[PDB]
């Protein structure tokens, strides 16, 4: 599978998705710049309506656990 | 790890299956429960960066926490290296080098080179060093997969 | 633990992987029963106070329990401190210093400390005043959980 | 789960709870001090009236053991 | 393998049986899992060629990546021997020869001639020439078989 | 549960009821001469009467053995 076919669920949790993510992206060998380009775009933008809602509202600037404790109810 | 040989020096010897097989089995059961961390510590003891990168490397799953303690790794390691700049001018003949982030890591050093820096005199503890920071970083899991 | 090497000398050695989860499956199996304190007693045979706090802290359940077990180490350590008052005048420098509460306990004192104290000529059982406590906190266990 | 979000039942057994209680208290990292002031007031605070009536007879200075006995027929 | 003995020379010594099944066991529950590559290196260590033509020898199953390897395992060794031509006239008497891509593949070496490019001075690392290989072609497959 | 609350059943086997008691004496850890005043006195009072009629009939003097081949049939 391809890591542009990773997307979260409707009713997924975001948790589940980014693990999800990490393993997908822990099978690409690109480098480095290239990989941080894919964690702030990719992830986010396959993200459901719902947390990418959410998403939007923490802006930029922010690290793993603040997300995945942002999308919790979700 | 490096360990005492009986002749009265400090060798590395390698690290067992069954050891290697009990810290799969403690992550296989226990995943982010609070054992796991003396655990952790009890199975590191004499352990290189060389063995502690192994030890993650070989984890399968819970790769959102896998990734949030390399990136806590790499914080803890660009601190190293804030607070300990490099040294003034070139390195001496008669010495070597003193260790960055990223040896402590184990990512630029290589074995022969975690061995010197261990069994020279003094010794400097890099083991005890990448141990807080996965002991810190292991907290910061701990009290996130808190439910 | 401090073993005995082949050479005639007490030289520490770490505990084994399939020790550590036979003390592990015992307490998952049997609980508080009484056979728990000589099954103790045999695998902490040669034990510093170190592995004794490694044993104890990863213990994972019977909360209740390993919390009246601390205040009971806590509480004979105070029992310690107050009996044996700390000796005259400075530190000699031909001589290492007297252990408090907290050193048998693990807490204020180094492996290579515990390692003085042990091999060193007297020596101090540290490991088996520790022992009693660990024996008469799990009495008061057992007397309690008796049901 | 929060510590503050642990309580007794109205038929769970203290014992039970105080168990519940010290595993999340095992998962606090707070100075020791914090967590005996956490100890002694939240632990009774949260217990159900038929043994927050008993634990009130212990008084002040009372210890696990006497107040798992205490509790007990609750 | 080839290990180090107590009098600190070294010599061959056979891999264990609980290895041996540790590496069938991690081949038949991760399949093509990208831990099986950390893992492999660290079972790896010490290894020779022969060795390691045992372990790809004793798999079961998964015929078209075994396939696939080894064909990769040629192309390096062709490789190998494109890029370091042989050598200037006869071998000498007091010299042992140079490896090729096969020595390297284990092939064309005897045991014996794989002991004493390894241990020589200077050594040659044709377990690690053979290792990178196999990683690669680990990699070749973990992104072939990724779905 | 306290050594006072170790009975012998209508229908229990004296032999499962003996076990009790040494498992129970087990977890008591008064002087040996409290515990032989324990032996000879609350092990035959808390007897089914069946039984405690047969052991009667041993006199004083009786070792285990003896005893548990005497209550068998019962």
């Amino acid at each position: 599978t391809s890591i542009l076919d990773i997307r979260q669920g409707p009713k997924e949790p975001f948790r589940d998705y980014v693990d999800r993510f990490y393993k997908t992206l822990r099978a690409e060998q690109a480098s480095q710049e290239v990989k941080n380009w894919m964690t702030e775009t990719l992830l986010v933008q396959n993200a459901n309506p719902d947390c990418k809602t959410i998403l939007k509202a923490l802006g930029p600037g922010a690290t793993l656990e603040e997300m995945m404790t942002a999308c919790q109810g979700v | 790890p490096i360990v005492q040989n009986l002749q009265g020096q400090m060798v590395h010897q390698a690290i067992s299956p069954r050891t290697l097989n009990a810290w799969v089995k403690v992550v296989e059961e226990k995943a982010f429960s609070p054992e796991v961390i003396p655990m952790f510590s009890a199975l590191s003891e004499g352990a290189t960066p060389q063995d502690l990168n192994t030890m993650l490397n070989t984890v399968g799953g819970h790769q959102a926490a896998m990734q949030m303690l390399k990136e806590t790794i790499n914080e803890e390691a660009a601190e190293w290296d804030r607070l300990h700049p490099v040294h003034a001018g070139p390195i001496a003949p008669g010495q070597m080098r003193e260790p960055r982030g990223s040896d402590i890591a184990g990512t630029t050093s290589t074995l022969q080179e975690q061995i010197g820096w261990m069994t020279h005199n003094p010794p400097i503890p890099v083991g005890e060093i990448y141990k807080r920071w996965i002991i810190l970083g292991l907290n910061k899991i701990v009290r996130m997969y808190s439910p």
